């Protein structure tokens, strides 16, 4: 379902490519006074393109944040299951290289939870706005 | 769209049912298998409360002393903490005093606390009477609830309470 994200990023550049032209055409009038009718038409559409662009960036932002979360969750879930199997083995049985790598993995599991907690602070960031 | 963000914390001895309480409340699930928590984790459930939506971030801690240092690092962020014991395990109840120490030593002074006597479905093995639970919590000025994650007794109550209690400092 993440393909929608990529569909949106191509949409955005098309918006930005057309807004690019419109903005130069709208600023082309105005810096002259060449036409002020055609001009409001341009101003009408520029404004339309601007929060079409903004609506989309907001939807993209939430989609990306969702994707990173599902990613982190599944990485956490798999590393948790993994180290459950590892810690379940007695310590007198493993090389020390592996007791030390277990500690590294433990630290890794904690970093993942913190990365997840970062997205939470990130998500309520983007939601103070509307 | 959500309105609020409250960070909660579960602490207590290994085996008292912190994860099951959290899973009941978050996933409406219950595991009979004892799968010990490694270090620290959290879940989010956004609830509908008093005409108003609130997202709760609830941190679940490993009860084993092996992870004690890791877990204590997460205390200062909590807006509210559940101290959990097992009503079928006298020793876990005895340890509530120690866990009260770590809260007051490492959380915010205004952090809101709540003791849960979990596994209140298990009558034949009750080692801690509700009256001994209720009066300990009165003694600490702490709210008290007996819960069962298994029977889904007072879990929603427990968190919905702790959160209305948080909200109440607003308003
Ligand atoms: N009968 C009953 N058993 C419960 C209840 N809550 C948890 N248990 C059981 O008690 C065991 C431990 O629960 P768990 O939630 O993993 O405990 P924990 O406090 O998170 N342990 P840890 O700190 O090691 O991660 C499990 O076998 C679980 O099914 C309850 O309300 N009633
Ligand atoms: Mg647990």
């Amino acid at each position: 379902v993440v393909g929608e994200l990529a569909a949106l990023e191509n949409e955005q550049k098309q918006i930005d490519t057309r807004a690019a032209l419109v903005e130069k055409r709208l600023r082309y009038l105005m810096d002259t006074g060449r036409n002020t009718e055609e001009e409001e038409a341009m101003a009408q559409e520029w404004f339309m393109l601007v929060n079409k662009k903004n609506a989309l960036i907001r939807r993209m932002n939430q989609l990306s944040l969702l994707e990173k979360e599902h990613d982190l969750e599944r990485r956490y879930e798999l590393l948790n299951r993994e180290l459950r199997a590892m810690l379940a083995i007695e310590d007198w049985q493993k090389t020390e290289a592996q007791k030390r790598r277990e500690q590294l993995l433990l630290d890794e599991l904690v970093a993942l939870v913190n990365k997840r907690d970062a997205l939470v602070r990130d998500l309520d960031a983007q939601e103070k706005q509307a | 769209t959500y309105d609020y963000l409250f960070k909660l914390l579960l602490i207590g001895d290994s085996g008292v049912g912190k994860t099951c309480v959290l899973f009941r409340f978050s996933e409406d699930a219950f595991n009979s298998t004892f799968i010990s928590t490694i270090g620290i984790d959290f879940k989010i459930r956004t609830i509908e409360l008093d005409g108003k939506r609130i997202k709760l971030q609830i941190w679940d801690t490993a009860g084993q002393e092996r992870f004690r240092t890791i877990t204590t690092a997460y205390y200062r962020g909590a807006m509210g903490i559940m101290l959990v014991y097992d009503i079928t395990n006298e020793k876990s109840f005895d340890n509530i005093r120690n866990w009260i120490r770590n809260i007051e030593e490492h959380a915010s002074a205004d952090v809101e606390k709540m003791i849960l006597g979990n596994k209140c479905d298990v009558n034949d093995k009750r080692q801690v009477s509700k009256e001994r639970g209720e009066k300990l919590a009165l003694d600490y000025g702490i709210k008290f609830m007996e819960t069962s994650a298994k029977a889904n007794i007072n879990v929603e109550n427990a968190f919905f309470t702790l959160a209305r209690d948080i909200k109440a400092k607003m308003d």
